[PDB]
RNA sequence: AACGCGACGAUACUACCCGCACGUUGUAGACGUAUAAGAAUAGGCUCCGGCCUCGUAUCCUAGCAGGCGAUUCCUCCGCCGGCCUCGAAGUGGCCGUCGGUAAUUCGCGUAUUGCAAUUUAGACACGCGCGGGAUCAAAUCCUUUGCAGACGACUUAGAUGUG
RNA sequence: GGGAUAACUGGCUUGUGGCGGCCAAGCGUAGCGACGUCGCUUUUUGGAUGCGGCUCUUCCUAUCAUACCGAAGCAGAAUUCGGUAAGCGUUGGAUUGUUCACCCACUAAUAGGGAACGUGAGCUGGACCGUCGUGAGACAGGUUA
RNA sequence: AGCGAAUGAACUUUAAAUAUGUAAGAAGCCCUUGUUACUUAACUGAACGUGGGCAUUCGAAUGUAUCGACACUAGUGGGCCAUUUUUGGUAAGCAGAACUGGCGAUGCGGGAUGAACCGAACGCGGGGUUAAGGUGCCGGAGUGGACGCUCAUCAGACACCACAAAAGGCGUUAGUACAUCUUGACAGCAGGACGGUGGCCAUGGAAGUCGGAAUCCGCUAAGGACUGUGUAACAACUCACCUGCCGAAUGUACUAGCCCUGAAAAUGGAUGGCGCUCAAGCGU
RNA sequence: CAUCGGUUCUGGCGGGGGGAUAAAGGCCCAGGGAAUGUGGCUCCUCCGGGAGUGUUAUAGCCCUGGGUGUAAUACCCUCGCCGGGACCGAGGACCGCGCUCUGCAAGGAUGCUGGCGUAAUGGUCACCAGCGACCCGUCUUGAAACACGGACCAAGGAGUCAA
């Protein structure tokens, strides 16, 4: 949601005389800018290990982008989403040229579907499939089918909002 | 409705399961 | 989604056999080849095959199998690398309907013999061309469709009415009998069950059954066989014109 | 519908119509206030070639707020008549006379409103004038009636008569 | 005698009881648990009630009648249950302090309700002091809204 | 967190969140020896004094619109609501303590409207920019943009408390698990659905199908001592199951959105009103 | 209107820096790969269109490494330079800080010009229009609501004096 772009982000417990040299953890979210991507970083460790942000710094990150955003790609998202009943599992698919936009079509698809909000989505998994084959959906699968192609039947014309009144009635065709 | 679809799915059961296969009205009575 | 049909779940004793009776199957017929000298391919086309039980009453020393022709197929083995023997991939060449295998230790000659002078009148099928005209007498209706004299006849029955009805003959139920059109039967033409030269349906084929009358023929086709001893397959008169795999 | 509408009758003054002089007269607001197919939008239009996202289109659009004269043009307006047309809350066509008119070119005049000051300019309405035509009415009070009536109101009669 | 509280209901209310066991998708990793079924109430021969009543306007439907439908051994006739319907109508007697139930006569039928803490409009059928007592009350004693 | 440290909320190396008391200087600490009527076996301790030490960071940060003492004078002695913490209770209400905030004495913008909601505090004016709330005029600002979902016989437009359940839905979309499929799945059509056997008992009659109990085998491709219609009893039809034709994805239970139902009376009325349906409804 | 000062809104242009010294991409170079398989070959109810073997061929695509390359561009952060508009002009010799210093945009607006010089600006009344807007006081309470007083006007009228 928003623009986003990929984020690294490394951090690390803060050096002790005991434990010197740390484990040093990494992980990669979607986030609108660095101040929300080393705040989700600080909860999932939170969540995960015992590294909160007074005993954690953060070490490094990293704006990562598409290495080809000018090519079409499938993308398989797999998620955890929280409703009332609990937390459930979904793996869906996304037609887009990179991976930033196949997170801003899930994010608008789970609002869109099932009302699952950005805190209540977890990000677990989201790949790029390698072969056609890959592709478990019929939707991706029909935009995927061979010769496609297809016509755009009525077309309302796009007329300036303000052009109040017109003198022809306008067509639906081209 | 609801009565009818219990009914239903205990019938269901307990025929799949038949299938597979191959005292206090006493006292009070007393 | 919703709006779909609901399915019924039948309360019932025996259910769906599947892959267990597949694999069934494949057995028999592979502990049956070693057996026998020779393997018959016979085609039964448009026949209710009820008879086929005295047929194998009659050779009883004979195996006769009746399964799904693709399951057969591979059973015997459809390419020489996995043929159970030599010339079986050939016969499945001519495994391919409604045919059946006959395992034998018997002569070709004696086969051809029975199975040449094997014949039984059975109901019409649909699909068969009509030989006569079977029309109902118009009056009252005996349960055989004025085939026998009426005189040797006994009246249709009340609860086959409805089902008459329904296959299309316009029949009235008058004094606890079944009659075309009145008792007198002058108020009223017959009814042509069928007519000669026209293929039948599966109304009129019904409807001669329900009056108990035959007008095909069942007999069972020899297309070939296969001689274990010389691993070889012979083409019959039969299986020389028929649709091959 | 007592602040919705129509047809018809008769309308003395007043002003009832016309011509044109205007108004130190009103307007929920001229300033090119220009533009008629029907019908579909998973179709349509046509000149029958073709064309259709698109009205950022078409017409009209120059001259002392638009003068005078000439070369040149038969083009666009306008007013009257004649024949006809338009009724949903009523207009337009053709023809005829007469009047104006850059499609091209030219001459004579614009000044001084002084460096901007609504470029007072349209329409409908109403009033006051002139000189031309036309017309000479009703209602109310009053008396009376009882088909009416608390009182107003209503149905009647009252000019010569079937009073 | 003192202290607190001083009205109260206001998407309230209606047709299906409670208790214990068994089953029980799940939640959970013992405890909560519906629909059913079993045991008790409960089975082997057929008066209750302690503010009411009448007229008129309008509305609701939770419909007694009239209209139309679905089902029922619904032969016919007479009906029973249910559905759409408020367009149109919708009592009296006996008894009782009153009402209801039952019971009895007409009638097509002789339904039930609202008018919003004043049940639309109209009509009709006490507490403070004083004295004397206190195993308990009395006062033509006084005062008071 | 661990118990590859010991031991076993009552275990611990360590240690959360959360509020909360106290202290942070010359208004200081000590050390040293003179006195005392106190005290000690004692010039020994305690108190009262002397000397020293730092006056420049004099001993955390940030602010500082000064603080303290004495004397005198006026109006006040009520509470209501809400958040969080907590005690108890009901079928549900609810009752009581602590802190804090709002209101009393407060105007203004917004929530159509208004004690308790959101924003924000107020001299008279001009200009600019915002908040909360909004941009289909009424009404200033979008019939703004992207992706989806929903059609309701009085939808919904922020109420999410209740009715409300493990509820009903042959509405619609997305998803999880399991299962069957060119060894041909689902649906259909054409056919088979047989023999011992009218199995035993019972019945006037009961042959799979008024009833009790067992419920096997053969033939098999498969067929129940039978799932319904039917006969007085048969007969007959049909279902289970099987094969042929057809040809590629299906079907069972759940989960999540939006939608219908999940109960309503009585003057004519209310998302504020119009109206709004690839919204002027719902989510980002 | 011109030149300025203060505040502010809004367009445009020239540079610098950082990422993966952007990621991409174009053109080269070196390798590897597959299909929604380009040419060829096989079959095919032949205007036509499918199935199969078949890795660049008469189309191409994907992946890895290298060169142009310190490429461009997006995003973010930055140093400046031009244009358009609105509101305002407090003060009244010099002093001061300064600069781009014969002067100046530097401790607050001057210069030029036009019309009118009178109801023209301005003001007061009455009405219209758009927006806003509970009837005052007393009393009670935490607050409302209730309750109480109010037909109007003139004059009088309530913390004084002494100890």
């Amino acid at each position: 949601m928003g623009r986003l772009q990929e984020y690294q982000v490394i951090g690390r417990h803060l050096p002790t005389e005991a434990n010197p040299n740390p484990a040093l953890y990494r992980m990669r979210i979607f986030a609108p800018n660095e101040v929300v991507a080393k705040s989700r970083f600080w909860y999932f460790l939170r969540g995960l290990k015992k590294v909160k942000k007074a005993t954690g710094e953060i070490v490094s990150v990293n704006v990562i982008s598409e290495k080809h955003p000018l090519k079409v790609k499938n993308f398989g998202i797999w998620l955890r989403y929280d409703s009332r009943s609990g937390t459930h599992n979904m793996y869906k698919e996304y037609r887009e040229t990179s991976r930033v936009a196949a997170v801003e079509a899930m994010y608008a698809d789970m609002a869109a579907r099932h009302r699952a909000r950005f805190r209540s989505i977890h990000i677990l998994k989201v790949v790029e499939l390698e072969k056609t084959e890959d592709v478990k959906r019929p939707y991706i699968k029909q935009l995927v089918a061979k010769n496609l192609s297809f016509p755009l039947p009525h077309r309302v014309p796009k007329i300036s909002t303000k052009k109040i009144f017109s003198a022809k009635r306008p067509s639906t065709f081209s | 409705r609801h009565a009818q679809k219990i009914q239903m799915r205990k019938a269901i059961k307990q025929h799949e399961e038949r299938n597979v296969k191959g005292t206090a009205k006493a006292l009070s009575s007393q | 989604p919703k709006s779909k049909r609901a399915r019924v779940y039948h309360l019932i004793q025996v259910n769906k056999k599947g892959r267990e009776a597949k694999e069934r199957l494949f057995s028999n017929i592979r502990e049956t080849i070693p057996k026998y000298q020779h393997c018959f391919v016979f085609s039964v086309d448009n026949m209710r095959n009820n008879y086929l039980k005295d047929v194998r009453h009659e050779l009883n020393d004979c195996r006769i199998f009746f399964g799904k022709t693709k399951l057969m197929a591979r059973a015997l083995g459809t390419t020489p690398e996995e043929e159970q023997a030599d010339g079986l991939h050939r016969l499945t060449r001519y495994l391919t309907g409604t045919v059946g295998l006959l395992f034998t230790n018997r002569d070709p000659a004696d086969i051809e013999s029975y199975f040449s002078n094997l014949s039984q009148v059975d109901f019409a099928r649909a699909g068969t061309v009509a030989p006569r005209t079977v029309t109902v007498p118009t009056g009252i209706v005996y349960s055989t469709g004025g085939e026998v004299p009426p005189e040797h006849d006994v009246p249709v029955s009340h609860t086959l009415e409805p089902e008459l009805r329904r296959l299309g003959m316009p029949v009235r139920m008058i004094k606890g009998k079944v009659c075309l059109g009145d008792e007198k039967g002058e108020a009223s033409e017959g009814y042509t069950i069928c007519k000669e030269g026209e293929v039948l349906d599966s109304r009129q084929t019904r409807l001669l059954k329900l009056f108990s009358i035959c007008l095909s023929e069942f007999k069972v086709s020899l297309l070939g066989y296969w001689n274990s001893a010389s691993g070889e397959v012979t083409e019959l008169e039969a299986g020389k014109t028929r649709p091959k795999r």
